[PDB]
């Protein structure tokens, strides 16, 4: 699915972001719907602008603003998302 | 792993 979240400058997304560390992205690491991507949300704020899009608890980070992100560490997608700054488009799996 | 809010 894809998230379009708009954020106010003075609010936050509304998740958590985990995931692998490795500054270089690495390498033939193979999605599987087990494990989709390296970088995921361990948890989503109720009333928060991901939880009101939709995201969930669990779902696996795929691509922010139109690049894959499926194998990219989690310094470098964390940079990609602020860039965005209050825009963020995600296109997530849920394992569910 | 690293875990950030955003």
């Amino acid at each position: 699915s894809v998230a379009i979240l708009q954020k106010r400058d003075h609010e936050g997304f509304g998740f958590v972001l985990r995931g692998a560390k490795a500054e270089t992205p690495i390498e033939e690491f193979t999605p599987t719907p087990a494990f989709p991507a390296l970088q995921y949300l361990e948890s989503v704020d109720v009333e928060g602008v991901a939880w009101k899009a939709g995201l969930r608890t669990g779902d696996f980070l795929i691509e922010v603003n139109g690049v894959n992100v499926v194998k990219v560490g989690h310094k470098q997608v964390v940079g990609l998302i602020r860039q965005g700054g209050n825009r963020l488009v995600m296109k997530v799996v849920s394992v569910t | 792993q690293l875990v950030t809010s955003l």
